[PDB]
């Protein structure tokens, strides 16, 4: 399954 | 030895709206999951047979999870768009790529997050999972915002723990596809070339998993081998030939040896005539 | 910007025979940026039942795709694979060979 | 993500401290905050806790953040009639793109009386109209006001003013109808 | 600087209108959000931006529309008004989400009614009620009161003015207004309000009082036919001078 966050850069 | 990882893409297309986004998710080398934001409400979709008895709650979930990464992708494409002094005329491709693997025991063994700005290695997560290598210099500005959101410390729950547990929960319901170990069929092909040269191509079809190795000997002891790169039969298994050009009628001096899981001894082939 | 040419294969799923069904492949791999035209064409003309895996991509960040569709390879007919991308200044076509 | 706020209506004595509570269900936040909103009015932030801190105090207020457990606690030390308003807790949500937010702790520091003088006075209309209003004043903080029962007869909740003036607060409450047989002596019961 | 700005800050709506919540920050944040605000419901997040043309629905965004032309302006758009949209709306922004600088900042807020009949919107009747004798005698207190009654919906600033200056001491207004008849669901509003004062003060004849009622009710667009002053956006004062 997909992680709830993406991070921001 | 297994691994859940899936490969992010987003690519800006400035004056024609938002940024094309796809996801794909793979258990070991076989895809059970893609998202395309290129589509009227679009949505995470089963592309494993054993992922369609999976709940709506599951997709509605994975949709909105693909959903908000393409947003965040867009702005983070906007924000490297600004350090490398780019124009807003250019389409620009941020690549993701995160996923866990299982050691011999099946508990967690390792770890890992990658970013790419235009094919390029970006920003890696450290083997320690809490810190960022900016291996560029634009990327320092991106590293030292990561650490101030202590953005790896969720990157790291995800990956020691969600990962792990969904991981043994793919290879479960997809066991029988999953856990199967198919062999190489393996054969050798003498293609003449020239009056002087001929060409061996060692065969090794229908095997999974993808990892194989294929090399060329020759009795008493060469030229350097041409290896083609390990391409999909389009059936969940994987083909691949290696080649070496020999002098004709010195055919039967050489030897291939074919490495796999699946083989429980090297296989040894010699081309007959 | 650092742009990367396609490598073409064209190739069956399982050793054809003519007259017997099998599944034609175009692998284009190696490729960056990720836009790319792939047609297969039988006997120069485009085939309109083709399908494509979804976007991907290897440890070099280079992407992949794989083109296919259902096919009954003979003796007359020649299959190929065209693929059009910014680093080709013309859209290159590789023939189907049995023996690659 | 869901959060609580335990309870949703506080009410102390003045100078004494107090918990305002705050729990979320995921743990995975960047940031919780802590906000004040007078009535009529909009949030002002009172404290922002990142996830790597622990601690963050300001006067007489200190706000604890434990990711583990899910839970914020503010302390309010020394509690003063000027801290009566709503208090809202927030956390970023699973995408952490945006806030979400609790139903908030509706804080009364009540004002302590010196000297209660319990006094019920009937007020004629500056505009004669024979329009007469009862005026219930200078009560003890702890006695709440009995709302009237009776229909077309109205009682207010109370209310505490300040006469700086004169360093003097004192409790008011009002009642009235358009009635014959209405007496402000035994309208408080 | 004015940090978040709103526009307007009380407005009444008949169903089936539209209209645009005008919100807007000049502090470059990238971030902004809408919420909701009804009693023992909390913030409700109904739409939320994260940049320039980039905007995502929350937890309740059924029957507004929002756009982020420009980084400066977040407008919230009811396509149809309903009843169930009767709340208080506040635009928020904020640097960052997950940074360090993560303050949010909220408007004054936006109290929004949406009725089926502006036929049953009402301004206040105000009336100030001068302090008992035995008070002054018993006390050397004067408590003044101010009493609006009568008035639709729940849209009204009680204030007071002293010899002509907004008093902010010796004064509490109710916390809540009072129905007028609980029975009905369409009732009118009562409100009042407590100035206390020295004897002395009150006794002076050079003192004036008076309380005043801001009521914002229908604007000059509100269509009106009914046999009544229409119920306009008005100030409403009853007012009394000093008297040994």
């Amino acid at each position: 399954r997909l992680p709830a966050k993406a991070p921001l850069a | 030895s297994h691994s859940l990882k899936y490969f992010h893409t987003s690519v800006s297309r400035p004056g024609r709206g938002e940024p094309r986004f796809i996801s794909v998710g793979y258990v070991d080398d076989t895809q059970f999951v893609r998202f395309d934001n290129d589509a009227a409400s679009p949505r995470m979709v089963p592309r494993a047979p054993w992922m369609e008895q999976e709940g709506s709650e599951y997709w509605d979930r994975e949709t909105r999870s693909a959903r908000d990464t393409a947003q965040i992708f867009r702005v983070n494409l906007r924000t490297l768009r600004g350090y490398y002094n780019q124009s807003e005329a250019g389409s620009h491709t941020l690549q993701w790529m995160h996923g866990c693997e299982l050691g011999p025991d099946g508990r967690f063994l390792r770890g890992y997050e990658q970013f790419a700005y235009d094919g390029k290695d970006y920003l890696t997560l450290n083997e320690d999972l809490r810190s960022w290598t900016a291996v560029d210099t634009a990327a320092q500005i991106s590293e030292q915002k990561c650490n101030d959101a202590s953005e790896a410390e969720h990157q790291r729950a995800y990956l020691e723990d969600t990962c792990v547990e969904w991981l043994h929960k793919y290879l479960e319901k997809g066991k029988e596809t999953l856990l199967h170990l198919e062999p190489p069929k393996t054969h050798v092909t003498h293609h003449p070339i020239s009056d002087h040269e001929a060409t061996l191509r060692c065969w090794a079809l229908g095997f999974y998993p993808a990892e194989i190795t294929l090399t060329w000997q020759q009795d008493g002891e060469t030229q350097d081998t041409e290896l083609v790169e390990t391409r999909p039969a389009g059936d969940g298994t994987f083909q691949k030939w290696a080649a070496v050009v020999v002098p004709s009628g010195e055919e039967q001096r050489y030897t291939c040896h074919v490495q796999h899981e699946g083989l429980p001894e090297p296989v040894t082939l010699r081309w007959k005539p | 910007m650092i742009q990367r040419t396609p490598k073409i294969q064209v190739y069956s799923r399982h050793p054809a025979e003519n007259g017997k069904s099998n599944f034609l492949n175009c692998y284009v791999s190696g490729f960056h940026p990720s836009d790319i035209e792939v047609d297969l064409l039988k006997n120069g003309e485009r085939i309109e039942k083709v399908e494509h895996s979804d976007l991907s991509f290897s440890k070099d960040w280079s992407f992949y795709l794989l083109y296919y569709t259902e096919f009954t390879p003979t003796e007359k007919d020649e299959y190929a694979c065209r693929v059009n991308h910014v680093t080709l200044s013309q859209p290159k076509i590789v023939k189907w060979d049995r023996d690659m | 993500q869901e959060v609580t706020q335990i309870p949703a209506a506080l009410s102390v004595p003045e100078g004494e401290n107090l918990v305002l509570n705050c729990s979320f269900t995921d743990s995975a936040i960047y940031n919780l905050q802590w906000f004040r909103q007078d009535p009529g009015k909009g949030l002002t932030s009172l404290l922002l806790i990142q996830s790597s801190q622990r601690e963050q105090t300001s006067g007489r207020l200190n706000a604890s953040l434990d990711k583990s457990s899910g839970r914020s606690t503010l302390y309010i030390a020394a509690s003063q009639p000027g801290d009566s308003a709503t208090y809202l807790c927030a956390v970023t949500n699973q995408a952490g793109t945006a806030l979400i937010f609790g139903k908030g702790t509706t804080l009364s520091v009540s004002s302590n009386i010196q000297n209660p003088d319990p006094a019920v006075y009937q007020l004629r209309d500056s505009k004669s109209s024979d329009k007469s209003v009862c005026l219930f004043t200078d009560f003890d903080s702890q006695t709440n006001v009995s709302q009237s029962k009776d229909s077309d007869v109205y009682i207010t909740d109370k209310c505490v003013l300040d006469m700086r003036s004169m360093d003097f607060k004192s409790n008011s409450a009002v009642a009235w109808s358009n009635k014959s047989d209405f007496a402000c002596a035994n309208a408080f019961n | 600087n004015a940090g978040v700005t709103q526009t307007p800050k009380f407005q009444v709506l008949k169903t089936g209108q539209s209209m645009t919540l005008q919100c807007s920050q000049d502090m470059n944040h990238e971030y902004m959000s809408w919420y909701r605000q009804d009693p023992g419901m909390g913030l409700r997040l109904i739409h939320y931006s994260v940049g320039a043309g980039i905007t995502d629905q929350g937890e309740v965004p059924n029957g507004y529309n929002v756009s982020r032309s420009t980084t400066e302006d977040f407008p919230l758009r009811l396509l149809s008004a309903a009843p169930s949209q009767t709340s208080v709306y506040f635009c928020a922004s904020s640097y960052s989400i997950r940074g360090s600088r993560g303050e949010q900042f909220f408007g004054p807020g936006t109290r929004l009614t949406v009725l089926e009949d502006l036929k049953n919107v009402f301004p206040p009747e105000v009336a100030v009620f001068e302090p008992s004798e035995a008070e002054i005698s018993h006390t050397q207190k004067a408590t003044l009161v101010c009493l609006a009654t009568g008035f639709y919906p729940d849209h009204v600033e009680l204030s007071w003015w002293v010899n002509g200056k907004e008093v902010h001491s010796g004064v509490c207004t109710d916390p809540q207004p009072l129905k007028e008849q609980p029975a009905l669901n369409d009732s009118r509003y009562a409100l009042s309000s407590r100035l206390r004062v020295s004897a002395t003060f009150w006794q002076d004849p050079r003192n004036h009082f008076r309380c005043q009622v801001q009521f914002y009710g229908l604007s000059e667009n509100d269509e009106w036919t009914q046999d009544r002053a229409k119920p306009v956006t008005q100030i409403v004062s009853a007012e009394a001078w000093g008297r040994a």
